[PDB]
């Protein structure tokens, strides 16, 4: 709510990731805080299982609600941490009550 | 005989007295679990997890500190010893921080690996933590206190290894914090150690800050070549890159240790790094150009000179398969000017009889002695390990050190016999107060460094060494096998280079000024343009230009020790291999394979063209350097002896201070080294 | 802090900008990158410290599960402040 | 979310953005990345 | 030393098995560049065959010749029939890969590879 | 009596025990090492020359009428200088019982075929023999079934490449789906995620 | 055409390089002394059959197979090589 | 019945691998030293067996790590050491063979830490 | 030490945190051994055995 970044690089999205679709490249972010330099999903490799945002310990990384964003080039689908980001800014107030409603059962 | 028979959940096994439980079910394959004990470090029983019953004992014992009695079993795998693992993995992670996804130890901890073994799933735990001061000790150690297990496995570290003693604990309790009382930077040449033995991340280093993570990385055993010693390494990648460097365990080398440099250098390895061939334009600028535009400048150059205007200078971080071509190339324009940095005396068998030019001792051979005699060195910093067995054996077998030179901390008393190369033969006339000590040695060994031969008095202070080495194996009479002389180096492409016949110094060159440089891997500042013919034409087949490079008229980017498979030969004369662990960037190659490609171009065309044919080529010459860490005995000492009795060069009145004097010059004495941010950070901290 | 370089891309928090003859601002002919304009590190600088009256005290994100592990601070210094790993918020006593 | 709205947040969209697939003010690829192996810059003067 | 046998006795029996494929293949050879319409010419289709054939001529194990007759059968039961099509067969010529350079310098061009 | 823990009895233990002595005692020529495991899983391993005897007993005997093929493996071991262990499950329908006969092989050491029992076994050997490169005597086909017609090489050895040393794709200089070498814009991120810590004392191996 | 450079192979403790032993610390030190600014590498191993490599001026490398010799045939084969 | 063959078990002309992946490459036998950061030994005790590693470069567009070769992720695990240069010499590789690397034993004692003539007496507790 | 913890109870519980950790990144470290195991698939009899 304060606007930081949840994610911490703690890299074991891309541990648990059964198809290898994540990457993450991190540094001190001159602040002196854990935080990702990059975090890529190849969205042509992922499956949509679930394991990275029952995986992370922040809940950082979700997969939300929409299913409408096909596309005509492949190289669209191919995601990195602005994409994301500008995702969770988009869809923020869905995913934080769809959290809301869910929670008490993870 | 003297020995017990003991058993491990039954099975027997013999082991001598003064063992413990710990190795005696290491004899059958067990190990216990445990956070204090190390197998290098001073036993303190402080974790209470090596814990086991013994079959009719009522309690339980220490098995990392009791030592085992004739006539016990040892249960591992009883209820009793698992419900005490069980209960100390819940004390240690009561108070413990979830701090597992920030600390960089995270896929690499034995807090973590025990607690899924050894330990209970569930916290029975409803009360608020602790949280502890953090310590600012420097520039690579991240010392984040709230985690600390109270193990003290660094205490003793700094203490029995590194000696510093300037960490303990402060109170008692929870409350007792370890570190220093105060502000102090814990700033040693073995220091980067401490993250190793840690097994908690309680102290990371601040380099691999948060930029990888152990499961991502490929591990390929490669060595070292910032000093000497031949410390087998590990080196970690991530997708092509080099995230950090580990230790490799090797005993008679690298005792699980290795120095700072060798640690947090590989940061150089991308700055201020050669990455084209790049050619001398009209205006005399350097421009980034083709391989085949550079290598046929130097081959039609090299075609008009032969002889004595063609040389070449190997320094430092060179391989021996790429002297070997050169020396080949060279050859086959018949010049023989084949020169290394650093000076060693050839002024009596020289470079022939390797015993003259190497630690005719073993780095383990030091634990088998009762006297040391150092001479023109600072073991510290220049080959830190060898100062580390050096106090190691000072310990566990009590040694008496000598040194000639200048008064300075080597971790050790050691008995300073001034500072002036005429004592050594106020040794060798037998009335200097040493020799009533060294009368009762059975064992010594004298060891010179090559940092007092680069004076101009080298072969003088050998010659005084050599009478005086005879004198001391004529006064007492050691054995039919046992060495005494020895030399020091702090350059990794020395002993390979004098092996294969290169001629050490540069005293050639300026004697013979040529029409060409090779200039291999030489960024050391010796030969200069200041020095040599007018219209001379230098090449650099090399990385790092930092003072070689901007003087040449031509460049070839060649590849580091993490780039190639190599060889290096270490002080004791053992080769050793690197493994190609990343490609070299840009368009850098190997340095033998443009050797050989440069001779393509011209009209020589070499006989070898693969990496197994170079490697039968140093058979040929020297074979000690296919033998891969397979140590081989030399002799013929007093041939050397005789034939360097025979010249007479006095010894100055001079005072012999080694260059490495302090802390502030160990950490910059490279190219790798000299092109970084965290060494040139230890340096700001140490200098402030 | 979306300042841009004298090539007229946007420049990231991660500053990646790619050079004048980096070949690869093709891509972003008739396009555009994309960059969040939110910088989490002006933000969180943006927030203010939470005094407090004790020198151990704990720190979630604010929902309990909802956001990251409990973690306890010390706070015994006074020249500088505690700071969370998962979050950035500060803490001070009186 | 005329009864049960959701929460306000500095960071959150106000205007919403339809699919973007092959307009401009699409999205491309990049390396968020920065040079990792620098290489050596030689001087302007010459020997 | 003291190892069974598979479908032949010695080599020479196996160089007999080995010749009676060569000749399935020729014979197969210009009804398939027939039946599915390859581009190329029976003279080099039966070059290929005798090329894919020396690639293994420095071998002395029967059985590995009786099995690499096995799958020379099965390849020819493949492209008798029609099971595969004309991409598999021009598989066999690299029509597309560049020759990798048998020398040195090149190789040094272009590459770090030995 | 305890929950999480799977339940546990002594009955099914003893019968295949009883049934392994049978076996064993009854086909002395090529059994070796009867097994029964934990989870009682009966488990005989046989010689190569005992396929067909074996196969044949178990399927037409009255007291062991195992005449359902439920599988029919392979195991890559490079260790052991007979790489692949082949397995082969059965059923009986009479008995409500499964066992297990094992044999192994080598890349020159092939096996009797068994449709001539089972001709369930048609395909599985035709598989195995596609993935291990494990050739079957007397087998009326015996071609590939899984991999594309030309193919080279047996991909579920353990020496062989996850990528593979081809890759597909179509070309407009001959309007062919075209096999070029392999060549991929992100390298397969091996894990090496095994812990240093002996999990389970039972399986200690000795030096 | 000129010589630059010999260099002797040898082992410790294999009987086939005994002679070369007897022959350097016999004749080493006259040997230098004889030819003080030429070098004569000797470089010994665990298991190496013996040999002695000879190089002139260009890469002219010329080796004779002195296992199992004398002292006296070591040192004749020798001058052979430096005449 | 049997044969006699006499040659070099060899299987290369069965794999179905390129002659450059046989002939160029080159194979590392090992055990791998343990890490330092964790004091456990279970990750040694097995022979391994890797490949030279080889161009790996950044793709032009996110800059993932890139191979032209399929060995790259290549590792077996053999429980002895004949075991390994048998498969080796049978699939055609030429190998090196890093020997065992086993730590000394040594003697511990508690008691020294205590001592009232030796350098073992240690200032600390 | 085989199925993961709940999101709350590795939120307060060092312990629970670390089987996230473990679970999550490596697995479990199921014992040796080999099974057979077939069920009703709504075709047949599907089996897996694992090794
Ligand atoms: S998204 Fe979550 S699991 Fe992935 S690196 Fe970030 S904090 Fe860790
Ligand atoms: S949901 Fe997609 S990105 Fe997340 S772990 Fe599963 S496959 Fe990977
Ligand atoms: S040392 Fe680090 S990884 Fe280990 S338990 Fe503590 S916080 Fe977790
Ligand atoms: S800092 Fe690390 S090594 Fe030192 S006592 Fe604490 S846990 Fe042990
Ligand atoms: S390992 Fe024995 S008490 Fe720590
Ligand atoms: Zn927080």
């Amino acid at each position: 709510p304060s606007g930081e970044e949840r994610c911490i690089a703690c890299k074991l999205c891309e541990a648990i990731c059964p198809a290898q679709a994540i990457t993450i490249e991190a540094e001190p972010r001159a602040d002196g805080s854990r935080r990702t330099t990059r975090y890529d999903i190849d969205m042509t490799k992922c499956i949509y299982c679930g394991f990275c945002q029952e995986a992370c310990p922040v809940d950082a990384i979700v997969e939300g609600p929409n299913f409408e964003f096909s596309t005509e080039t492949h190289e669209e689908l191919l995601y990195n941490k602005e994409k994301l980001l500008n995702n969770g800014d988009k869809w923020e107030a869905e995913i934080a009550a769809n959290i809301q409603a869910d929670y008490l059962y993870r | 005989s003297n020995l017990i028979e003991v058993f491990v959940d039954g099975q027997s096994v013999m082991v001598e007295p003064g063992t413990t439980v710990l190795q005696a079910c290491e004899k059958v394959g067990m190990q216990i679990p445990r956070f204090c004990y190390h197998e290098r470090l001073s036993v303190a029983g402080n974790c209470r997890m090596c814990l086991v019953e013994i079959e009719k004992a009522p309690k339980v014992v220490a098995a990392c500190a009791m030592p085992v009695m004739k006539g016990w079993n040892i249960l591992t795998n009883s209820e009793k010893s698992k419900k005490a693992r069980e209960g100390v993995m819940e004390f240690l992670l009561a108070n413990h921080p979830l701090d597992c996804p920030i600390c960089d130890q995270g896929g690499e901890c034995d807090l973590q690996d025990q607690s899924m073994m050894f330990g209970s799933d569930r916290s029975r735990f409803l009360e608020g933590k602790r949280a502890v001061e953090d310590k600012n000790i420097g520039p690579l150690v991240k010392t984040i206190m709230t985690r600390c297990i109270q193990c003290t496995r660094c205490i003793r570290f700094a203490s029995e290894i590194a000696g510093v003693d300037d960490l303990g604990t402060t109170g008692r309790g929870n409350d007792m914090q370890v570190g220093t009382y105060i502000e102090k930077m814990f700033m040693s040449e073995l220091s980067g150690n401490v993250i190793d033995i840690c097994p908690v991340g309680a102290l990371t280093s601040k380099p691999y800050a948060f930029t990888a993570r152990p499961w991502e990385t490929r591990k390929t055993e490669s060595i070292d070549v910032m000093d000497a010693v031949g410390s087998n390494i590990v080196v970690s990648t991530r997708t092509g890159e080099v995230m950090r460097i580990l230790p490799r365990m090797h005993e008679d080398i690298n005792e699980e240790w290795i120095s700072d440099k060798t640690r947090f250098a590989y940061d150089g390895l991308k700055r201020q790094r050669l990455t084209e061939p790049m050619v001398r334009n009209e205006k005399g600028l350097l421009t980034y150009t083709s391989w085949e535009d550079a290598l046929s400048r130097v081959a039609g150059m090299l075609q008009n000179f032969e002889g004595n205007a063609v040389a070449a200078i190997a320094g430092g971080l060179v391989d021996a398969e790429a002297l070997v071509a050169l020396k080949d190339l060279l050859n086959k324009v018949d010049s023989d000017n084949l020169c290394t940095e650093e000076i060693f005396p050839t002024e009596g068998a020289g470079t022939d009889l390797r015993s003259n030019y190497l630690l005719n001792t073993t780095i383990a051979g030091v634990e088998e002695a009762d006297v040391v005699l150092l001479v023109g060195t600072n073991p510290r910093f220049e080959a830190p390990l060898f100062n580390a067995r050096i106090r190691k054996s000072w310990l566990h077998n009590d040694l008496k050190v000598a040194l000639i030179g200048s008064p300075v901390d080597l971790t050790y008393r050691y008995d300073h016999l001034g500072d002036s190369p005429k004592i050594l033969q106020d040794i060798a006339s037998g009335r200097h107060s040493f020799c009533e000590v060294l009368k009762d040695a059975k064992k010594p060994m004298v060891v010179l460094g090559s940092s007092a031969l680069q004076r101009d008095d080298g072969a003088a202070i050998l010659v005084a060494v050599s009478n005086m080495v005879q004198k001391i194996r004529v006064t007492t009479g050691v054995a039919a096998e046992w060495k005494v002389m020895n030399i020091l180096h702090r350059i990794a492409s020395q002993v390979a280079a004098l092996d294969l016949g290169y001629k050490p110094g540069v005293e050639a060159i300026r004697k013979n000024p040529p029409k060409m440089l090779f200039l291999l891997g030489a960024d050391g500042g010796c030969i200069t343009r200041q020095d040599l013919p007018k219209d001379c034409f230098i090449v650099y087949q090399g990385h790092h230009g930092d003072v070689g490079a901007p003087m040449a008229d031509v460049i070839l980017p060649g590849a580091a020790y993490t780039e190639k498979s190599a060889t290096y030969v270490n002080t004791e004369g053992r080769a050793q291999q690197t493994k190609v662990a990343v490609t070299p960037p840009g368009l850098a190659r190997e340095d033998w394979k443009i050797i050989r490609a440069l001779s393509e171009i011209a009209g020589i065309t070499l006989p070898y063209d693969t990496l197994d044919q170079v490697r039968n080529r140093l058979e040929e010459v020297s074979p000690n350097l296919v033998r891969y860490d397979d140590i081989e005995e030399t002799n013929y000492f007093q041939q050397a002896s005789e034939l360097a009795k025979l010249v007479n060069q006095e010894v100055l009145a001079d005072p012999l201070v080694p260059p490495q004097l302090t802390i502030k010059d160990f950490y910059m004495t490279d190219s790798i080294s000299r092109a970084s941010q965290t060494m040139a950070k230890c340096v700001k901290a140490v200098t402030e | 802090g979306v300042q841009v370089s004298p090539s007229g891309e946007k420049i990231t928090h991660t500053g990646q900008v790619y050079d004048e003859k980096d070949y690869r601002r093709v891509r972003f002919v008739d396009r555009q990158k994309e960059v969040n304009e939110n910088f989490a590190i002006d933000l969180i600088a943006q927030q203010p410290v939470n005094e407090v009256e004790h020198r151990i005290i704990a720190c979630d994100g604010g929902g309990g599960a909802l956001g990251h592990p409990k973690v306890y601070i010390n706070l015994d210094k006074e020249t500088k402040t505690g700071t969370c790993g998962y979050c950035g918020l500060q803490f001070k006593q009186h | 979310p005329t009864t049960n709205p959701p929460t306000a947040r500095k960071f959150i969209w106000t205007n919403h953005k339809f699919n973007v697939s092959a307009t401009p003010e699409q999205y491309v690829p990049y390396s968020t990345t920065r040079k990792k192996i620098h290489e050596w810059v030689p001087p302007s003067t010459p020997y | 030393t003291s190892v069974k046998p598979i479908f032949s006795r010695d080599l020479n029996e196996a160089k007999r098995r080995v010749r009676e494929l060569y000749r399935a293949w020729y014979r197969e050879v210009p009804n398939t560049v027939h039946l599915m319409q390859l581009d190329i010419t029976v003279k080099q289709g039966r070059d290929k065959v005798r090329e894919m054939f020396m690639k293994n001529a420095h071998v002395t194990d029967p059985r590995v010749v009786d099995l690499l007759v096995i799958k020379g059968k099965m390849e020819l039961q493949e492209t008798i029939k029609v099971w595969k099509q004309r991409t598999h067969v021009m598989r066999f010529f690299h029509e597309t890969e560049t020759p990798r350079p048998k020398d040195f310098l090149s190789k040094f061009y272009m590459g770090h590879d030995p | 009596k305890r929950p999480t823990v799977r339940p546990r009895s002594d009955v099914t233990h003893k019968q295949l025990s009883a049934f392994g002595e049978y076996v064993a005692e009854i086909l002395p020529k090529y059994v070796q090492q009867v097994q029964v495991s934990c989870l009682d899983e009966l488990e005989i391993c046989i010689h190569p020359d005992g396929v067909i005897p074996t196969l044949t007993f178990l399927r037409d005997h009255t007291n062991a009428q195992f005449k359902s093929l439920a599988d029919l493996t392979a195991v890559d071991v490079p260790t052991r200088q007979n790489r692949f262990e082949i397995v082969y499950n059965l059923l009986s329908l009479r008995f409500n019982s499964r066992i297990r006969v094992k044999t192994y092989a080598d890349e020159l050491t092939p096996i009797d075929s068994i449709v001539s029992v089972h001709i369930a076994a048609n395909w599985y050997e035709r598989e195995v023999w596609d993935m291990f490169g494990v050739f079957f005597f007397n087998h009326p086909d015996l071609r590939r079934i899984l991999t594309d017609y030309g193919f080279e090489g047996h991909p579920f050895r353990k020496d062989f490449p996850l990528t593979g040393y081809v890759e597909l794709r179509y070309d407009d200089e001959v309007k062919r789906v075209v096999a070029e070498p392999v060549e991929l814009a992100q390298e397969f991120r091996k894990f090496d995620l095994n812990s240093p810590w002996e999990a389970f004392p039972a399986y200690r191996q000795p030096p | 055409l000129g010589l630059r450079e010999i260099r002797v192979h040898l082992c410790q403790r294999s009987p086939g390089s005994q002679g070369v032993r007897d022959f350097i610390v016999q004749r080493y030190v006259e040997l230098k002394k004889a030819h003080p600014n030429l070098p004569i590498l000797i470089r010994e191993c665990s298991e190496v059959q013996p040999k002695l490599w000879a190089r002139y001026a260009f890469g002219q490398e010329k080796t004779v197979s002195l296992n199992n010799l004398s002292a006296d045939e070591v040192t004749r084969a020798m001058q052979n090589v430096l005449s | 019945q049997l044969i006699t063959v006499d040659e070099k078990l060899d299987i290369t002309t069965l794999t179905g691998v390129p002659e450059e992946h046989i002939k160029t490459r080159k194979v590392r036998i090992f055990v791998p030293a343990r890490n330092n950061m964790q004091s456990g030994v279970n990750n040694t005790k097995k022979w391994k067996m890797e490949f030279d590693t080889r161009e790996r470069w950044e793709n032009p567009l996110m800059g993932w790590a890139s191979t032209a070769d399929p060995l790259s992720n290549m590792v077996l695990t053999f429980s002895a050491k004949e075991d390994a240069i048998a498969f080796a010499e049978k699939n055609g590789w030429s190998y090196d063979v890093e020997e065992k690397k086993v730590p000394k034993p040594k003697s511990k004692s508690y008691g020294a830490n205590f001592s009232w003539n030796k350098r073992t007496r240690v200032s600390t507790k | 030490k085989v199925s993961p913890p709940k999101r709350a109870e590795m939120k307060t519980s060092m312990e629970s945190l670390i089987h996230h950790f473990k679970l999550y990144t490596e697995g479990y470290q199921v014992p040796p051994g080999a099974t057979y195991t077939a069920i009703e698939a709504p075709k047949g009899e599907f089996g897996v055995y694992l090794v």
